[PDB]
Parts: C-alpha cells; sequence; structure tokens
C-alpha cells in the first residue's frame, strides 16, 4: 500500500480536522454571496452531517480522497463555479420523505 | 450687487467648504476643488461682461487653463496615493505627523 | 478496445480542441479581452468534440 | 531616539520613521475582476464558461 | 407657430431613423448575398413600426442591482440630446441660428456620452461597465482632434456659425481645400457614433451587449433612437461642412434636396463601413487617434492658419 | 418668471455645488459638476458670454470624463452612496439647501440682504448696459487679443501646459 | 428662450417614452428576471469594485490638451487683427508646443498603456 | 489594558457559554471537553475556532487538540500573548 | 359591442408587431446551431421576416434551445430564460433539445429542455433541416397571431 497524502490514521484526521475548519468558517460567506435562504447553523448542520455521513472510514487512503474531493467541493464553493441550485441540492427540499419503517414501505410499495 | 453675485459667492463658500471638510475620498474633495474654479470662472466672467472690460475676457479662459493643470495635478498624486495603499481615503496620509 | 463482441468494450476520442483550449490559458497571456475572442477563433475549437 | 521627546502613552507604542523607507503596506490591494465569458456570449460557442 | 416647427423638426427625424433601421438591414443583407427585410409591408416598410411596437410592448426590467434614478436618466438623456442637436443645422434655414453653433454641437455630443457612461455604471453588471470603460476611453481618443479638425475647416470659414457655410462653399466643396482633413473627421464621426469599426461600447461580438446589455424595451429602443439620429445628424454635419449645397434664396426646395441626398449617401457610407471593415481593439483605436491623426491634425491646423494669411484670403468675420 | 432666468439659474447652480459638496460618491459629485456647469454657462450666456460659457461647458464636460473614469478604477466602493445613503450626505445636502433657500428668500423679500456684502434684489436686468456693440462680439474680440496683445499670456500658458505634461510623467513615475 | 422651449419639448417627449414603455407593456417581475447579467451563470464579486484603468496617463493629458483646444478655438476671430504677424507666431507657438507635449508623452513611453 | 489571566479565562468561559452544546451549569474550568462535557472532536474543533475568533490568535492544529480543558485553552492562550 | 371590436384590432395590432419583430437570442448549444446559422445565412435570410438575432436576453423575445442540453448547462440556460422580458417563447429544436435524442440515457444529458423551461414549438429532426427551423418560427408567429390576451381581459 502507498500513501495517498498520510501513512496513519491520525494524519488523515488532523486533515480532516483542517477540512471541517475551512468549510466551517466558509458558510456565512456561502450564505451571503450565493443569497441562500437558509441560516449559517443550518448549513453547518449540513457541513457536519456530510463529514458524519463517512465517520466509518477506517483506511487511511479512503479518507485522504474524500478529504481532496471535499476540498475540490470547497474550491468549488469558495468560487462561484457551484450555482445555488449545486448548493442547495444537499438539502434536498424538492425530494418528499421518504418513511423507513417496514409497514410504511410495504405499503407504499413493491421495494425492499 | 445684484443677486446672482450673491449666489455665485455662496457656491464659491460651499465649494471651500466642502474642500475643508474631507469624508472619505480624495476625488470628491478635487471635485470640490474643480467646483470652487467653476464658481470663480463664472463670477470673473459676468464681471468682465457687465464691466465691458474687453480685454479682459481673456483672464477666464486662463483661470481655466491653470484651473484644469491643478486638476491634472490633483488626479496625478491620486493615482500614486491608491497604488500605495489601494484606496483613495484620506485616512491612508497619515505616516507623516504633526 | 474490442472484447471479441459485437459491441465496443472501450472507445477513447482524441479530440484536437481538447489540448488546444487547454493551451489558450498559455496562448492569451499578455493580451487582451478582444485578443482572447480571436484566440478562441483561431484554434477552431467545436465543443462537441472538447466535451465528447 | 523616539519618534517625538516628551512622548505620551500612546505615541509610545508608536515605531521611529523607517531610516531609508516605509514598507510596502501590499495585501490584496488589487482584486481582479472576474467575468463569465460564457455561456450564451457570441463568441463563446454557446457551451463554453470561461472564467476570466 | 415655433412649435409647430420643433415638432415638424423633432416627429419627421425620428421616422427617418426608424426606416434607417429598415435601410441599414437590406443594405446589409444585399451586401451580404441577402434580401433584407421584405415580408412585414411592401417591400420591408413596415417593419420599423412593427420593431418599435414590440420594443414598447415589451415588459421592460429594472435591474435589481441599479441605480434607478441613472438608469432612466440616461435614455432620456442620449434620447433629448439627439434631438437637440439637430435643431441648430441649416436645412438651408436653422430652426434656432447661433453665433456658435458649431461649439454647441460639441458641447452637446460631449454631454450625450454621458449617456453611455451612466447607463453602464447605473446598471451595475459587469459587461457595462466594460462598456461604459470603453466609451470614456474612445471620447479620450477622439474629442481633440475633432475639435482641431472642425477648427481647421472652420478657419476658412471665419466663424462658427452653421449658416456661414453655405456661403464658403458657394463656389466650390470645401473638401477639395480640405480633403485630409475630410478623412480624419469622417473617421472621427464614425468613432463619436461608435460605429463600426468603431463599435466599441457595444461590441456584441466581444461584450455581450455593452452598455445596454441590462436596457430592455422602451430604453433600448430610446437608445437606439439616439444612435442612428445621431448618425443621421452628424452625417448631415459632414454634408454642411464640406459637401456644401447650392442654395438660391427664392427657393429652398432645391437646397433643402441636395443636402437630404448627401446626408443620405453619407449614412449609406456608413453602414457601407459596418459591413465591410472588422472592428478595431480600443487600444487600437486610441493610438490611432493619438498617434497617426493627433500630429497630422496639429500640422494641416498649422497649415490652415497660416494659408489665409500668405494667401491673404481670410475670410469675412461677419 | 421669465425676468429672473438668472436667479433661476444661480439657485441650480447653488444646489448643484451643495451636492457635489455634500460629497456623494464621485459619480453623483460628478453630475453635480456637470449640472452646475451647465447652469453656469445658462448665466454667462444670458450676460452675453455665449463663447466662454460654451467653453466652461465643454471643458468640464470633458474634465468629469476622466474623473469619471478615474472613480470606476480608484474612488471605487461597493455601496456607493447617494444623497441618501448616510446621514452625513444627507445632513450635508439639507444644510445647503436649506441656506440657500434661506439667503435666496431674504434677498427676494428684503430689499437690501447683507450676508457678508451688500446684494440689492433688483433684477439682474438693471444693471444691464444700453449701449451698442456693432458688427462685433466684445466677449470674442477680447477673447481673441490674447495672440494679439496677450502674447505674455500665450507664453507663460503655454509653458506651464507643456511642464505639466512632464508633471504627470514624472509623478506617475512611481519608480 | 427659443433653445430652452426646444430642450423642455425635446426632454418631456423622451420622458413620456420613458413612462409609456414602464406603464403600457404588462408586468411580471420577479427575483431571477432582474438578476444581473453574467452569461447565464451568476457573478463572482460585484461590478462596483474598482476597474483598473490601464490608460490613466493618456487621460490626465487629454484634460490637459483639451485646456489647448480650448485656447485654440478663438483663432478664427484672431485672423481678424491688424498684428497678423504676431498673433500667427503666437497660434504657431501654441500648436508646436502642444506637438511637443505629445511628442515628449510619446517618446517617454506615455502614450503606451498598462 | 494588562490582559490578565482572570480576564482571559473570563473570555473563554463566555465562549463556551455561548456554544449550545455545552451545557451551562457543568461548564467548569477543569471539565475537559469530550468526557466532562461529552463534546465530540469536531465539537471541540469548533470551540477552539470560537476561541481563535475571540482572541485573534490563530491555534494551529498540533496545539489545539492538545486542547479539551478550558484551563489548557486558557494557559496556551497566556503562553501566546506572553502573560505573566 | 364596439368595445370588443376595439380590443380585437389592439390585440391584432400587437400580435402582429410581437410576430413580425421576433429576436432570437444568440443561444446555441450543440450541432443544431448550425442549422440555425443556414437559416441565417442568405437562403433562407430569417431576418426577410423580421427575426434577428440578438445577444442580449432583455434585448430578446424568444429562446431557441438548439443543441443538447446538459445537468451542466441547464441552470444557465434556466437563467437566460428568466433574465428574458416578457412576452417570450420558447422554441426547442433538434431531437436532443426535444426530447434528449441520441444521448437521452445518458447521465449528463437533460432529457428534454422541457423539463428546465416552457416550450412552445417543437421542431424535430437531428438536426433539423434550416427550413424545418423556419417553419417551426412562421408556425410560432402563427401561434402570436391566434393570441387573444385583450379579448380576454375585456371578458374577464
Ligand atoms: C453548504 C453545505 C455543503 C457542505 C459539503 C461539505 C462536504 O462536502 S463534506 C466532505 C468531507 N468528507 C470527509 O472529510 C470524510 C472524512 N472521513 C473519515 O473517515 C473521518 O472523518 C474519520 C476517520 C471518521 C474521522 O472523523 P471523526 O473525527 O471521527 O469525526
Ligand atoms: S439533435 Fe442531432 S444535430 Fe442537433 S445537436 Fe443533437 S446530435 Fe447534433
Amino acid at each position: 500500500v502507498k500513501p495517498i497524502f498520510s501513512r496513519d490514521m491520525n494524519e488523515a484526521k488532523r486533515r480532516v480536522r483542517e477540512l471541517y475548519r475551512a468549510w466551517y468558517r466558509e458558510v456565512p460567506n456561502t450564505v451571503h454571496l450565493f443569497q441562500l435562504d437558509i441560516s449559517v447553523k443550518q448549513g453547518r448542520d449540513k457541513v457536519r452531517e456530510m463529514f458524519m455521513k463517512n465517520a466509518h472510514v477506517t483506511d487511511p487512503r479512503v479518507v485522504d480522497l474524500l478529504v481532496i474531493k471535499g476540498k475540490m467541493e470547497l474550491e468549488e464553493t469558495i468560487n462561484v463555479w457551484k450555482q445555488r441550485t449545486h448548493i442547495m441540492r444537499f438539502f434536498h427540499e424538492t425530494e418528499a420523505p421518504r418513511p423507513t419503517d417496514f409497514l410504511s414501505k410495504f405499503y407504499v410499495g413493491h421495494d425492499p | 450687487m445684484p443677486l446672482v453675485y450673491m449666489n455665485i459667492i455662496m457656491a464659491f463658500a460651499i465649494a471651500l467648504a466642502g474642500l475643508l471638510m474631507y469624508r472619505s475620498h480624495l476625488m470628491s474633495s478635487l471635485l470640490c476643488l474643480e467646483g470652487m474654479m467653476l464658481s470663480l470662472f463664472i463670477m470673473s466672467t459676468l464681471i468682465i461682461l457687465n464691466t465691458h472690460f474687453t480685454l479682459a475676457n481673456m483672464m477666464p479662459i486662463i483661470l481655466l487653463v491653470f484651473a484644469a493643470c491643478e486638476a491634472a495635478l490633483g488626479l496625478s498624486l491620486l493615482v500614486m496615493v491608491s497604488n500605495t495603499y489601494g484606496t483613495d481615503y484620506v485616512q491612508n496620509l497619515n505616516l507623516l505627523q504633526c | 478496445v474490442s472484447d471479441g463482441s459485437s459491441r465496443p468494450y472501450r472507445c477513447k476520442i482524441k479530440a484536437p480542441g481538447f489540448a488546444h483550449l487547454a493551451g489558450l490559458d498559455k496562448m492569451s497571456k499578455g493580451h487582451m479581452l478582444a485578443d482572447v475572442v480571436a484566440i478562441i477563433g483561431t484554434q477552431d475549437i467545436v465543443f462537441g468534440e472538447v466535451d465528447r | 531616539g523616539g519618534a517625538v521627546m516628551y512622548p505620551t502613552k500612546e505615541t509610545a507604542h508608536w515605531k521611529p520613521p523607517p531610516w531609508n523607507d516605509v514598507d510596502p503596506p501590499k495585501d490584496t490591494l488589487v482584486s481582479n475582476l472576474t467575468l463569465n465569458f460564457g455561456p450564451q456570449h457570441p463568441a463563446a460557442h454557446g457551451v463554453l464558461r470561461l472564467v476570466m | 407657430m415655433f412649435m409647430i416647427n420643433i415638432l415638424s423638426l423633432i416627429i419627421p427625424i425620428l421616422l427617418a431613423v426608424a426606416f434607417l433601421t429598415l435601410v441599414e438591414r437590406k443594405v446589409l443583407g444585399y451586401m451580404q448575398l441577402r434580401k433584407g427585410p421584405n415580408v412585414v409591408g411592401p417591400y420591408g416598410l413596415l417593419q420599423p413600426i412593427a420593431d418599435a411596437l414590440k420594443l414598447f410592448t415589451k415588459e421592460p426590467l429594472r435591474p435589481a442591482t441599479s441605480s434607478i434614478s441613472m438608469f432612466i436618466i440616461a435614455p432620456i438623456l442620449a434620447l433629448s440630446l439627439a434631438l437637440t442637436m439637430w435643431v441648430p443645422l441649416p436645412m438651408p434655414y436653422p430652426l434656432i441660428n447661433m453665433n456658435l453653433g458649431v461649439l454647441f454641437m460639441l458641447a452637446m455630443s460631449s454631454l450625450a456620452v454621458y449617456s453611455i457612461l451612466w447607463s453602464g455604471w447605473a446598471s451595475n453588471s459587469k459587461y457595462a461597465l466594460i462598456g461604459a470603460l470603453r466609451a470614456v476611453a474612445q471620447t479620450i481618443s477622439y474629442e481633440v482632434t475633432l475639435a482641431i479638425i472642425l477648427l481647421s475647416v472652420l478657419l476658412m470659414n471665419g466663424s462658427y456659425t452653421l449658416s456661414t457655410l453655405i456661403t464658403t462653399q458657394e463656389h466650390i466643396w470645401m473638401i477639395f481645400t480640405s480633403w485630409p482633413l475630410a478623412m480624419m473627421w469622417f473617421i472621427s464621426t464614425l468613432a463619436e457614433t461608435n460605429r463600426a469599426p468603431f463599435d466599441l461600447t457595444e461590441g456584441e461580438s466581444e461584450l455581450v451587449s455593452g452598455f445596454n446589455v441590462e436596457y430592455a424595451a422602451g430604453p433600448f429602443a430610446m437608445f437606439f433612437m439616439a444612435e442612428y439620429a445621431n448618425i443621421i445628424m452628424m452625417n448631415a454635419f459632414t454634408a454642411i461642412l464640406f459637401l456644401g449645397a447650392s442654395h438660391d434664396p427664392h427657393t429652398p426646395e432645391l437646397y433643402t434636396i441636395n443636402f437630404v441626398l448627401k446626408t443620405l449617401a453619407l449614412t449609406i457610407t456608413f453602414l457601407w463601413i459596418r459591413a465591410s471593415y472588422p472592428r478595431f481593439r480600443y487600444d487600437q483605436l486610441m493610438h490611432l487617434l493619438w498617434k497617426s491623426f493627433l500630429p497630422l491634425t496639429l500640422a494641416l491646423c498649422m497649415w490652415h492658419i497660416s494659408l489665409p494669411i500668405m494667401t491673404a484670403s481670410i475670410p469675412p468675420q461677419s | 418668471m421669465t425676468m429672473y432666468i438668472a436667479f433661476i439659474l444661480s439657485t441650480i447652480f447653488v444646489i448643484g455645488f451643495v451636492g457635489f459638496s455634500s460629497k456623494p460618491s464621485p459619480i453623483y459629485g460628478g453630475l453635480g459638476l456637470i449640472v452646475s456647469g451647465g447652469v453656469g454657462c445658462g448665466i454667462v450666456l444670458n450676460f452675453g458670454g455665449s463663447f466662454l460659457g460654451l467653453m466652461v461647458f465643454l471643458i468640464y464636460l470633458g474634465g468629469m470624463l476622466v474623473v469619471f473614469g478615474y472613480t470606476t478604477a480608484m474612488a471605487t466602493e461597493m455601496y456607493p452612496e447617494v444623497w441618501v445613503s448616510n446621514k452625513t450626505v444627507f445632513g450635508a445636502f439639507v444644510s445647503g439647501l436649506m441656506m440657500e433657500f434661506c439667503m435666496v428668500y431674504y434677498a427676494l423679500k428684503e430689499e437690501e440682504v447683507e450676508i457678508i456684502f451688500k446684494f440689492n434684489g433688483l433684477g439682474d436686468w438693471v444693471i444691464y448696459d444700453t449701449g451698442d456693440s456693432g458688427f462685433f462680439s466684445e466677449e470674442a474680440m477680447g477673447i481673441a487679443a490674447l495672440y494679439s496683445y496677450g502674447t505674455w499670456l500665450v507664453i507663460v500658458t503655454g509653458w506651464s501646459l507643456l511642464i505639466g505634461v512632464v508633471v504627470i510623467m514624472e509623478i506617475t513615475r512611481g519608480n | 428662450m427659443n433653445i430652452m422651449l426646444t430642450l423642455l419639448t425635446n426632454v418631456t417627449l423622451a420622458s413620456l417614452l420613458v413612462l409609456i414603455a414602464f406603464w403600457l407593456p404588462q408586468l411580471n417581475a420577479y427575483s431571477e428576471k432582474t438578476s444581473p447579467y453574467e452569461c447565464g451563470f451568476d457573478p463572482m464579486g460585484s461590478a462596483r469594485l474598482p476597474f483598473s484603468m490601464k490608460f490613466f496617463l493618456v487621460a490626465i493629458t487629454f484634460l490637459l490638451f483639451d485646456l489647448e483646444i480650448a485656447l485654440l478655438l478663438p483663432l478664427p476671430w484672431a485672423s481678424q487683427t491688424n498684428n497678423l504677424k504676431t498673433m500667427l507666431t503666437m497660434a504657431l507657438f501654441l500648436l508646436i508646443l502642444l506637438a511637443a507635449s505629445l511628442a515628449y508623452e510619446w517618446t517617454q513611453k506615455g502614450l503606451e498603456w498598462a | 489594558p494588562p490582559l490578565t489571566l482572570e480576564a482571559i479565562k473570563d473570555r473563554v468561559l463566555y465562549v463556551l457559554k455561548l456554544y449550545d452544546k455545552i451545557d451551562p451549569e457543568k461548564l467548569s474550568v477543569n471539565s475537559h471537553f469530550m468526557k466532562d462535557l461529552g463534546l465530540d472532536s469536531l465539537d471541540q474543533v469548533e470551540i477552539i475556532m470560537a476561541m481563535e475568533d475571540e482572541f485573534g490568535f490563530e491555534i494551529p492544529d498540533i496545539d489545539a487538540e492538545k486542547l479539551m480543558c478550558p484551563q489548557e485553552i486558557v494557559d496556551y492562550i497566556a503562553d501566546k500573548k506572553d502573560v505573566y | 359591442s364596439r368595445g370588443e371590436y376595439v380590443v380585437a384590432k389592439l390585440d391584432d395590432l400587437v400580435n402582429w408587431a410581437r410576430r413580425s419583430s421576433l429576436w432570437p437570442m444568440t443561444f446555441g448549444l450543440a450541432c443544431c446551431a448550425v442549422e440555425m446559422m443556414h437559416m441565417a445565412a442568405p437562403r433562407y435570410d430569417m431576418d426577410r421576416f423580421g427575426v434577428v438575432f440578438r445577444a442580449s436576453p432583455r434585448q430578446s423575445d424568444v429562446m431557441i434551445v438548439a443543441g443538447t442540453l446538459t445537468n451542466k448547462m441547464a441552470p444557465a440556460l434556466r437563467k437566460v430564460y428568466d433574465q428574458m422580458p416578457e412576452p417570450r417563447y420558447v422554441v426547442s429544436m433538434g431531437s436532443c433539445a426535444n426530447g434528449g435524442g441520441y444521448y437521452h440515457y445518458s447521465y449528463s444529458v437533460v432529457r428534454g429542455c422541457d423539463r428546465i423551461v416552457p416550450v412552445d414549438i417543437y421542431v424535430p429532426g437531428c438536426p433539423p433541416t434550416a427550413e424545418a427551423l423556419l417553419y417551426g418560427i412562421l408556425q410560432l408567429q402563427r401561434k402570436i397571431k391566434r393570441e387573444k390576451r385583450l379579448r380576454i381581459w375585456y371578458r374577464r
């Protein structure tokens, strides 16, 4: 195995914390520039949720690649490459809630 | 003195007060200088025309020429100030004190 | 690349416009906006090729 | 050796003038204007978002 | 009855501008192996009216970032100044006969420039700002050479009164006397009217629409009308200055016909140039005027100052 | 009302001065300066100075052009200020307009106002002269004497302008 | 007064046209329609940020040359003097000084940009 | 303007109080975040960002993780600001 | 009723002005744009009919979606449509614009521009011939001719 950027999990965690800092400070600027109607707390909660989604990763290379992708997304947001549609896609506003209980899935459709 | 002289001298007074009361930008104070020059042109022209001082109808044009010279000097200084500080704000001309 | 089937396994199209648009930045250095329009014209980029 | 003799509390913090010249206060003073040349631009061929 | 005269000058000029749009579209099309508008009306005659109705029945949008006051004031200034400049022109008799009509026209042309700059700044759009700055550069390039050429030519007139140009050119056109100044003046008029090859402010190919990118419906129609009216007025000024016409005082219609035909020819030349040549870069335009036109204009101004003295041809002041 | 065109124009002049002197963003101050230049041209033309007034308008029209470009380059701000965007600018504008209105009504009503000099409310038409200039424009003949009488003024002004070009070049060298 | 009447008439026509353009048409103004135009994508910064003028020197020199334009306009009436020798000498002096200024700026790389 | 150690402690405690996740009652100078307050690693990063904002000096990543005690934050701030 | 007659005639005038002067915006995504240029070419010159290409969305009246609309380009297309003043009409040219065409099952293609913006006339073909596009534009003109805005205003 050849390390992408970090030879051990602790170094990757350090990189992840740096990326989280960058996003946390960028969130208010994003709300201001993109004229988003979400609050800063809401965007930072979404940032935490996106970070938490991949909290199960235990391999340093996967974490490093995830940090790279997050940095690319942050660069997109810091510039105006991503539009308000792209920024608000993280909040699935249009999509209706999907029930997760067995009975609701049984009622709604054949999907497992 | 007719009232037009009153109005033009009032305009000069207002421009002088504007120049002496800076706010942030230097361009605005250079515009107040140019306004003072315009008021002076109008006063001189009115006097010279009412008194039929024929050989003095050129004095306003020389006044305008040197007013534009002054304006050019002001802008050429403002450009250097902006380059050295990034803005035309007067608060940056603070290195020299007393 | 063919796997011996009736459908290609991989088809990669090398578009001449790709590298020219990549070099557009180097070409544009030291020029103005109209020069940039002219340089875009010179490399004859059809973006169907570039984007594929 | 101070900037002013009989210095006050506030002036005491103030440093003396430089010997030769003042240091350049160059800090993001110039921000290049960023323009979306395309896609809708007539010269962008319709599908080029040239960020200049 | 002076109000009737003002309306007679204004209304027909606007209709002339409208039909100039049709003429341009057809002339460019035929020079491009095409037929200009012909479907709408016989030989396309009613196309202008349809365009005006469409524009004035189209929603006008006020940009969110715009400064509304200047945004609205600019088209009003452009159109009013465009109509005003027509007043002093002798055709053959001027509506307003001024001792210094030429300087009046120069000042009014200077004032009209602010309409473009104010429109571009108020729009609060990057392309509009770029167009406004291009207009600033264009005025910087052309104003001095325009003034010097006009002074050099008018030295033979002996005054800045437009009417006296007819008397000066009674026996010959002034183009014969000052054909180089005439060439530089024609190019400078092209520059002042922001016409190709100096169509930099709008610059559709390079700037989506330039200063008017954020203008729609009526305000854009007003800007277009001002542009075309300025084209016609400047060409009429050239016709008066250089291509003089015979005036029989008992029959002014002859002079009016000759003048109108010459102005039509010059406007057609404008469209011809727009079709033929490509567009200059504003750096190149400024360089052309300052490095090439300005020195020759200075030399020719010296020449025209000296020539009446050395040839004992100083024109009458009155 | 046409008996006092001069007074109306002078009041417009003072209002333009109160506009560009309250120091809005250089754009609107330039608007004020342009308006004041036009009104001053009107006044000088009413007094018989057509050439001078037109020259002022032409020169200030060009001058404010360079000012506008410079503003968009150096004196620029993200939220440019109008006379109703700050309490200081609006305070200055209102104070200037009120001071005008004060002196205007004071002199118009009172026969002889005396602020710092003594001003008579009689219309400007009174002072005008009854003589005839014949086949001549006295302003034009006087302005043309700069080349026949004012050789010294021509020398000084030409040198000043050449040295001004040199001075601008040196001041903008920037080492 | 004729000039005043003509100016009023033209300005009133333009203002009436603006009124008819902003009141005759139907409007459905919404935020996205009135947003700034940046060729389809949204603007990055403002259009009120500084826009560097690469031709500043030429603009200041333009002011200084417009002064000379003002000084030279009386020439048509000047040719009516009896001292045509002095008038010609001074007019050529002014024009040669303008030429000298242009030449100096040109040779000193002042008419170039940036 | 002497930058007292107790003023630094007051500012740190105010910043910690503002953070909602920390319960005000059990907040203490010796209350370690991870165990005493139950906040997670990203929570500690956010609190460190708040502290660096309040005191205006940037805390590097290595130093920040050595934290998790408000007293530790106070002492590190004193060390950076040369207090006592 | 006389009021009905006046409304009908004024509506006729407005519709005639709008259909006679149709200014498409300079928007071409893909190969279909080339056929659009050939329509602008001398053989089928659209300027005869009053159709003049104008770049600025605010100075345009019709958007012709010529070419495939990728998921990346769709927000820009919607922005340009929104910034276009009304009355505004959309013409979808080519199979790619109409329903996705050759790239219907691609991840990066919007399966029709109808999903993003309302469409008035669909011109079939891949690429549609310039004569077909001219036919579609004339069909849009007839559709404008059939509009009854003022009559509906009077009746409402
Ligand atoms: S429909 Fe056919 S011709 Fe048109 S863009 Fe798609 S592939 Fe090209």
